[PDB]
């Protein structure tokens, strides 16, 4: 992915391809779009946003009062 | 060692102020408190923390009474008044090591608090209640701290127009308990009815024979209950026995007398004030002179509410007591809206009792500390050194705001003393629409002088039963 | 107990990905505690996440694409 995003903003590419996934069945790195693994946008956006909402409330606690 | 026992209470009091210190400001750190009953609550409000903290320390409980009076008078600054109290206690620790008696320490706070208010009024911009453009922008900024934002545009004139009717002139303290926020299920935020006469909490009779509406009615308050020229009567809600018999509903229906039963016991004291009536315990003492005056009494239901409104009390002793109606779909709507508009009424209440406003964010605390440092040379003796320590104790509020916001502690504080020298109240929070009323900064210093005084005056404690 | 309510929030709405949410929030707490010795303020850590979270969604929206490669390639075939 490092060399894939170098020529991406230039709107020109030769060997640069994006969307490299991880295939654990065959043990090799292939594109998950052709491999058949796809996820909706609603699933990823709400999972990333809600993960930080619970992380903030934990870091804001400097004191624990228990009777 | 009577003084060493008091020093143990001062250290215990400063430990409570350090816990609340992290919660100051909207960026402050939350505090987790687990009640003995098992309820788990968390919030950044200092008034809710000290209320459920269940402090067993006798001197540390004074901060709860000051925080209660801070919300009852100014309505804002319950967190900052605790930090300001702990600053004077820490400054008095070095005074006791020099052989200074706490009486001089407590007496100098009276002259320091009165001088700090007079200096604050010099830099304060005097405003008048006749300008409605200043009150709308003042209450609208207080509503930006809640989830409701775009819907707060219609809520700004709601709180302004309600106070201006009861403000009159030279009213001094204006009790906000007479202003009731009615929370009903259903509707939306944009749907609101002022109904300046009065608003009840209860519905009307759903059985057969109930008129539910009456013209030219007299509304009395009857604590009695009917069980085995008065147009409208109120019956106190009692779950023990029956409130109003079904036969009594048919009897008063033939007499053209509107009946509203199941009146909440909490509103009995509220209705006895705004309506200007008196409670009737027994029918033997029940007369016409204890009734009210209403031109029209009707039941208007926007959606599902079925609420009765009354207008035109026209009482000489009573005043135009206004009850605000709030509608919403989810329960979390009318709830958060209630606490948001309550803080907006407190900010407006500060301007009615004391005219003028200042820019918040610790701006006046920097200049007051600079002026008292130069004016400290005009005094002589032990009291002169107290003015220097009192000015340093006022810098804890702006320092904590810089710490809880992630900015560098010592760096931001130095930038305040540098910019405030050439300009006056220009640092820019006025461009950011940050306005803190002068009564909050005045009451925070006044209550702190009395709180620290009540602390140092206790030289010992013993078992009393 | 905060993570318990976090697990129920993903199940009542999306119903999938609850395992990945807990792992993300767990690593963020481990790296945030290491910044304490670096004298990093927690609000800056919180503000640094909120500013990055808004810009991360914008970067994700740039690489989003509808169903493609229907002609010349096969996508839905490898799913079944």
């Amino acid at each position: 992915h490092a060399a894939s995003q170098m020529a991406k903003p230039e709107d020109v590419k030769r060997r640069s391809y994006r969307n490299y996934g991880l295939d654990l069945i065959r043990g090799k790195i292939v594109d998950e779009i052709h491999a058949g693994v796809l996820e909706p946008t609603i699933s990823k956006v709400k999972s990333l946003k809600s993960a930080l909402e619970a992380c903030v409330a934990i870091l804001r606690i400097d004191t624990m009062i228990t009777v | 060692k009577p003084q060493e026992v008091r020093k143990a209470n001062i250290i215990a009091a400063r430990s409570v102020a350090d816990a609340i210190r992290t919660s100051l400001g909207p960026k402050g750190m939350d505090k987790m408190i687990k009640t003995s009953r098992g309820e788990i609550i968390i919030s950044n409000d200092g008034h809710t923390i000290l209320k459920q903290m269940a402090i067993l320390h006798p001197v540390a409980r004074m901060l709860v009474e000051v925080s209660a009076a801070q919300d009852s008078e100014a309505g804002d600054g319950t967190t900052s008044v605790v930090i300001l109290t702990g600053a004077l206690l820490g400054a008095a620790e070095r005074l006791l090591n020099k052989g200074i008696h706490p009486t001089i320490i407590a007496d100098s706070f009276q002259s320091a608090a009165k001088r700090s208010v007079d200096i604050l009024l010099e830099m304060c911009h005097k405003v008048s209640l006749s300008d409605r453009e200043q009150l709308v922008r003042a209450a609208s900024t207080s509503l930006s701290s809640k989830i409701v934002s775009q819907y707060s545009s219609f809520l700004a004139p709601l709180a302004v127009d309600s106070v201006l009717k009861i403000s009159d002139e030279n009213s001094k303290n204006v009790d906000l308990n007479d202003i009731r926020l009615v929370k009903k299920v259903g509707g939306t935020i944009d749907d609101t009815e002022m109904i300046d006469g009065v608003v009840l909490t209860q519905t009307a009779i759903k059985s057969a024979g109930g008129p539910t509406r009456k013209e030219k009615a007299k509304i009395g308050l009857i604590q009695f209950q009917i069980s085995p020229k008065c147009n409208v009567l109120l019956i106190q809600k009692s779950i023990l026995r029956d409130a109003v018999n079904d036969l009594a509903l048919h009897f008063l229906s033939k007499l053209n007398i509107m009946v509203v039963k199941d009146i909440e016991r909490e509103e009995i004291e509220f209705l006895s004030k705004g309506l200007g009536c008196k409670p009737i315990a027994d029918i033997e003492l029940f007369t016409e002179d204890r009734l009210g005056s209403a031109d029209l009494v009707e039941e208007i239901d926007s959606d599902g509410s079925k609420i009765v409104r009354v207008t035109g009390i026209r009482n000489n002793n009573a005043r135009p007591t206004v009850s605000v109606v709030i509608r919403g779909a989810n329960n979390m709507i009318i709830d958060e809206t209630e606490r948001s508009l309550h803080d907006a009424l407190c900010v407006i209440r500060c301007l009615v009792k004391e005219r003028g406003l200042i820019a918040g964010g610790g701006a006046p605390e920097i200049e007051i500390s600079r002026r008292l440092s130069k004016e400290a040379r005009s005094m002589e003796g032990v009291q002169a050194f107290i003015w220097q320590e009192f000015a340093s104790a006022l810098e804890v509020i702006p320092t904590t705001l810089a710490e809880n916001a992630g900015l560098n502690s010592i760096k931001v504080v130095t930038e305040l003393r540098s910019k405030h020298e050439n300009g006056e109240l220009n640092d820019n929070t006025y461009e950011e629409h940050i306005l803190q009323p002068v009564l909050v900064s005045t009451s925070a210093i006044t209550l702190a002088s009395e709180c620290v005084k009540s602390i140092l005056r206790i030289d010992d404690i013993a078992f009393s039963r | 107990k905060i993570l318990v309510e976090l697990a129920q929030q993903q199940d009542r709405e999306i119903g999938d990905g609850t395992t990945s949410v807990v792992i993300i929030a767990s690593e963020l707490l481990k790296r945030a505690n290491e910044l304490v010795k670096n004298k990093i303020h927690p609000t800056t850590i919180i503000t640094g996440f909120r500013v990055a979270l808004r810009e991360a969604i914008r970067f994700i929206n740039e690489v989003l694409s509808t169903s493609v490669d229907t002609l010349g390639k096969e996508t839905l075939i490898n799913i079944a």
